[PDB]
């Protein structure tokens, strides 16, 4: 069981939850279960610490860099029910805003594609997602969706910015009800465009693959059942998401991420191992390699 | 010098890791090859080892463990549980042709043949094997360098640390007259070394100071046997010859070499002296335990 | 100021050496003199020694450790010990550093073996002995040697 | 309610786990001095217990990074891991 797995994995060195590279590949923000948001710098492949942003009452979960068009911003969420936004002004890594509008833990964060503005979407474990929209100064107005997922939300991922050339943005998230809900937003409010039930247990992560200009928008999802599904939309404007099984492991899959160019899926989970997958010329997915 | 008939032609003797009081001994050349631990000091045959296979290598693998190498180039080691008087046979390898000497580099029990099979500390798989045929000198000049000395008495510094299978260096006499029986490497500095000539000579060596034959001799009679040296007085040492003979060359004294031991017997077994034997080329039975 | 610059050079010099006694004799002799001026200035003045011991820009304790760890010359290792003397005079901080060094002692045993094999006439031995004596003069710390069983202070 | 019940079950398991740890300390406690030959003990379990506490029923269960992070690359990849290093210097 879980205890057995823990026994198997002693842990050679401390561990971290999520860690994301900066835009421009300069910095590398991290976070671990000690409540500490460390920003490293990677010039020439060598890791160097710059700051330990401490400030969460519980373990930090996921972390996401904002687009460099808004200066240098990094946001991190946590088990403390709070989300922190750290700005930078000359090496002045101070927090310019903090949001505490969800009553249970905050499993994930993600930034809207840079054209839509500076919108941050956040899924809680209460079953609610809070989205923060930037105005002129330090005000941040929140658009909250209550009871988005039944027993809590784990993943949040933004649909690629698709020009209507009058702009429509779609977001799909997974949670612990097994449903991968997509989201549609009009004037301001966000409504569930569709539900996606193919998982037999808690949806862990849900990644909306970047469109290579290509209109055949894809999304990937992984769950406690140990299955990875690559849900596809055959065309623009047809509410058809057809799931296709990538693989099933006997153990849980924790995280899924899309590589930019080739649409390679990095499947993190199972046996402490991470696999890389490319859709073949035949439409079946295959494992390229073991990392 | 209290002698004792084992009535068993001795091949090994260790002042055990635990002064030279805990004697152990390995008796080759018997119909079920022999070794005794805690014998005798006073009968004390606590571990008179009933054992197939003879004694090529031999080491006190702890103060409660015993390593050894067995007759066909096999390997043999138990853990000398002197409390309960039983043990457990630790190491038993098949085909490590016998081995010709025994070296150490803690705790990879390095050795040489007359091919190298580097077993080590709990390395029950034969890890390193620079399988270079040898045409009996074996030590650790520095970890984990060594120098194989073939029976042309032909020393050659190789290793098992870096990769490779050649030797790195070579020590050699002008004429290669004697064969590989007995070389020396000083505890005063692990880059200081000598040898004993099987005519009755020395063969002193300089690692840094060139590579010349420093000091021969002409003192003993037979093949180079083995040398008692003090385990803390590096300089104090005495010489021997392959009938089991022993000429006290007082080398902490200056050539003061005389008819030393209780002499004139047959050969002597193997060397360990601290606070004892200096075993000959032919390993017969003998004893004296008064080494201070 | 100048001392900080020297410390930066030492860190930079160490980095260069690592990338590469692995450096022009005149440049190395220069470094021996830098460390010998450093050691002398620290001992002589209590305030200067204190500044050397706990000034973040200088990074003397860490740089010295890196130099020691990297392959290095005997004069250089002696000036690292003379640097350590200032910190010693300034114990828990020093003991903790020693423990960290031990953790980073098989390596210490190897160094001892190398010393036995050598070495340049024992010129290196005396300074290390003196540093050990000063540390011993400093009060013992219960926490140090905790990680190893029972008696960490005794083995040294 | 079911989740709460499972935590109640999970909590019970933890209490059982705590009892087991106590027994191990009680059975494994070692006191040799001044210096004694080292003996085996469940030193590792205590280290794992702290990690479990940091992770902390349902929440903790579905809140433990299976690894657990995936890195996405543009031109072209990046690294990732979790993990035997979590970056690879690819030659």
């Amino acid at each position: 069981m879980v205890s057995v797995i823990n026994t198997v994995d002693t842990s050679h060195e401390d561990m971290i939850h999520d860690a994301q590279m900066d835009y421009y590949g300069i910095r590398l923000a991290t976070c671990s279960s000690d409540r500490s948001v460390k920003i490293f710098d990677v010039k020439n492949g060598g890791q160097i610490l710059i700051a330990d942003l401490r400030g969460h009452d519980g373990p930090v979960w996921q972390v996401a860099w904002a687009h460099p068009m808004y200066g240098n911003i990094l946001a991190s969420c946590s088990y403390d029910r709070k989300v922190i936004i750290w700005k930078e002004e000359n090496g002045t890594w101070e927090k310019t805003y903090e949001y505490t509008g969800h009553d249970s833990s905050v499993n994930s964060v993600c930034w809207a594609p840079h054209d839509f503005g500076l919108v941050l979407a956040c899924g809680s474990s209460d079953g609610a997602i809070s989205i923060l929209t930037f105005t002129g100064d330090g005000p941040w107005e929140v658009k909250k969706i209550s009871n988005a997922h039944t027993i809590g939300c784990n993943a949040v991922s933004w649909a690629p910015s698709v020009i209507p050339g009058n702009y429509i943005k779609r977001f799909v998230s997974g949670g612990c009800d097994n449903l991968v809900k997509i989201w549609r937003e009009e004037d301001g409010q966000w409504k569930e465009d569709q539900k996606l039930e193919a998982h037999s247990d808690w949806v862990r992560d849900v990644a909306w693959a970047p469109s290579i200009g290509l209109p055949t928008s894809t999304i990937a999802s992984c769950s406690q059942d140990g299955r990875v599904y690559i849900w596809t939309s055959d065309d623009a404007a047809t509410n058809c998401w057809t799931p296709k099984l990538l693989h099933k492991f006997n153990d849980v899959v924790w995280h899924v991420s899309w590589s930019i160019t080739a649409n390679i899926l990095a499947v993190s989970g199972g046996d402490n191992k991470v696999t890389l997958w490319k859709e073949s010329v035949d439409g079946q997915w295959a494992c390229i390699s073991d990392v | 010098f209290a002698a004792k008939f084992v009535s068993h032609k001795i091949s090994r003797t260790r002042w055990r890791p635990v002064q030279p009081d805990v004697f152990a001994t390995g008796s080759w050349d018997n119909e079920e090859n022999k070794v005794c631990v805690w014998a005798t000091s006073d009968p004390k045959q606590l571990c008179d080892i009933k054992h197939p296979g003879d004694v090529m290598d031999m080491q006190f693998l702890d103060k409660e463990r015993i390593v050894t190498g067995s007759s066909t180039g096999t390997v043999t080691i138990f853990r000398h549980h002197e409390n309960n008087q039983t043990l457990s046979v630790n190491q038993r390898w098949e085909q490590a042709a016998p081995c010709t000497a025994i070296v150490c580099s803690s705790p990879e029990i390095v050795s040489v043949g007359e091919r190298i099979n580097c077993f080590r500390a709990e390395s029950r798989d034969v890890l390193r094997t620079i399988d270079d045929a040898d045409s009996h000198g074996v030590t650790f000049l520095r970890t984990t360098e060594i120098l194989t000395v073939n029976s042309v008495g032909q020393l050659k510094l190789w290793d098992l640390r870096k990769q490779g299978n050649d030797p790195t260096q070579i020590f050699s006499v002008t004429g290669e007259r004697v064969p590989l029986h007995c070389v020396d490497r000083h505890p005063n500095q692990q880059h200081v070394v000598a040898t004993g000539g099987q005519d009755g000579m020395l063969c002193i060596w300089d690692v840094r100071h060139g590579k010349m034959p420093m000091s021969l001799l002409n003192a003993h009679e037979a093949e180079m046997w083995e040398v008692h040296f003090h385990p803390s007085n590096p300089d104090h040492l005495f010489t021997c010859s392959e009938d089991g003979s022993l000429w006290h060359w007082d080398a902490s004294a200056q050539l003061e070499i005389t008819n030393l031991l209780p002499s004139s017997t047959l050969s002597v077994n193997s060397l360990d002296v601290l606070g004892l034997v200096c075993g000959t080329d032919a390993e017969a039975i003998y004893v004296t335990r008064r080494l201070f | 100021v100048s001392w900080d610059h020297f410390f930066h050079s030492l860190m930079l010099y160490h980095e260069h050496l690592r990338r590469d006694r692995g450096i022009t004799q005149r440049e190395l002799d220069g470094l021996i003199a830098c460390l010998q001026l450093t050691c002398t200035i620290i001992d002589w003045s209590e305030s200067a020694r204190l500044a050397l011991c706990e000034h973040a820009q200088w990074m003397p304790v860490v740089v010295i450790l890196g130099l020691l760890q990297c392959s290095i010359p005997p004069l250089l290792k002696a000036e690292l010990l003379k640097t350590l003397a200032a910190f010693g005079k300034s114990a828990a901080s020093l003991w903790q550093s020693l423990e960290y060094t031990q953790i980073l002692g098989v390596g210490i045993e190897v160094e001892l073996n190398e010393i036995e094999s050598r070495c340049e006439e024992y010129p290196l031995t005396r300074a290390f002995c003196q540093l050990i004596s000063t540390l011993v003069e400093s009060s013992f710390p219960t926490n140090l040697g905790a990680g190893l069983r029972a008696p960490g202070f005794e083995p040294y | 309610h079911l989740r709460t019940v499972g935590t109640r079950r999970q909590q019970e398991l933890v209490p059982l786990e705590k009892s087991v740890t106590h027994g191990r300390g009680s059975l494994l406690i070692d006191m040799g001095l001044f210096m004694g030959r080292s003996f085996r003990v469940g030193w590792g379990p205590n280290w794992t217990l702290v990690h479990n506490g940091d992770k902390l029923r349902l929440n903790a269960e579905e809140d433990q990074n299976m690894d657990t992070i995936d890195y996405g690359f543009l031109p072209k990849p990046t690294s990732a891991k979790s993990t035997e290093s979590k970056v690879h210097m690819e030659k």
